[PDB]
């Protein structure tokens, strides 16, 4: 679940 | 003519093998805590930035945990540290903007009693020794306080001159990050009661990108604003190793600025952009 967990840590 | 400054970011890491390698030995040697957090230190070498790179790179390796007396000449050593999770979850939640945010407080701290200290890095962490896949994300805080300063900036070609004179005293003073003209038009290390009367400030800059300095840039201007508060125009150079050092005529101006004699806040960014230029987590596998 790479691709899950990177997205989940995106800031702004 | 006259712009609004923006910046580039400031560095680029490159995380070896060997690092990995050693943060999974000092994983292992604190398997029963939350987490760590450990100093490191790498000598950047501003003289052969890759000619396709945007700034200077972070290399790093298992050797910045150490205290090695391996700095090359003109090397400038620049101070970090890794703060590595034990539970993945506990990475992922952590508040970024937080943790950046503290992160500058402490550059902060150091940088009003030395301006030449107000650069670090920090690396957070999760190891996952179990698929030897390694989550990290570098951040180089670059801030400006009070939020409200920004700098107006037009070229100044005049300058030109002074750069090699910079070039040469920055080798030497690989401690540095900050130099200053004085009533003689020498160059001398900062100091307040100086740049007030002579206005003039050189900064080692470790972006490549053209007419565009490094966000660290950010962190040496709040410093100076703080000792000379009332400073408006002055001359900022832009120092390289390569041939696009440039100078500006710069005037300090603000947005939306708080009552005089409040407690000045602070805006904070220098998190890493990652594979797909987004601010989020790098990931390798060994």
């Amino acid at each position: 679940d790479i691709d899950e967990l990177i997205q989940d840590m995106e800031i702004k | 003519s006259e712009r609004v400054l923006s910046y580039a970011p400031a560095f680029k890491s490159f995380l070896d093998t060997s690092f990995f390698q050693e943060l999974s030995r000092l994983k292992l040697d604190v398997l029963k805590l939350d987490s760590t957090c450990q100093p490191l230190t790498v000598n950047l070498d501003l003289h052969n930035i890759p000619k396709s790179a945007d700034q200077v790179p972070l290399f790093l390796t298992n050797r910045s945990f150490e205290k090695h007396n391996n700095k090359r000449t003109n090397e400038v050593p620049l101070q970090g540290s890794i703060f590595n999770f034990n539970v993945l979850d506990e990475f992922k939640n952590l508040d970024k903007q937080l943790f950046l945010h503290q992160r500058a407080l402490e550059c902060w701290e150091d940088g009003i009693k030395d301006i030449n200290k107000c650069v670090s890095f920090v690396i957070i962490s999760f190891a996952d020794l179990k698929k030897y896949r390694f989550y990290y994300w570098l951040g180089v805080p670059c801030f400006q306080r009070p939020s409200s300063t920004v700098l107006h900036v037009r070229p100044e070609p005049s300058l030109k001159g002074l750069f090699s004179k910079c070039q040469k005293w920055f080798d030497v003073n690989y401690s540095k990050w900050v130099c200053i003209l004085d009533a003689d038009d020498e160059i001398v290390n900062y100091d307040k009661c100086i740049i007030r009367k002579t206005k003039v400030l050189a900064i080692r800059d470790t972006s490549t990108m053209e007419n565009v300095p490094s966000a660290l840039t950010k962190n040496f201007l709040s410093v100076l604003q703080y000792d000379v508060p009332d400073l408006i125009d002055f001359k900022l150079l832009i120092i390289r190793q390569n041939e696009g050092s440039f100078a500006l005529n710069a005037t300090f101006a603000s947005i939306d600025p708080q009552s005089s004699s409040s407690n000045p806040d602070m805006k904070v960014s220098g998190w890493e952009r990652n594979v797909q230029g987004k601010l989020a987590p790098r990931v390798v596998d060994l």
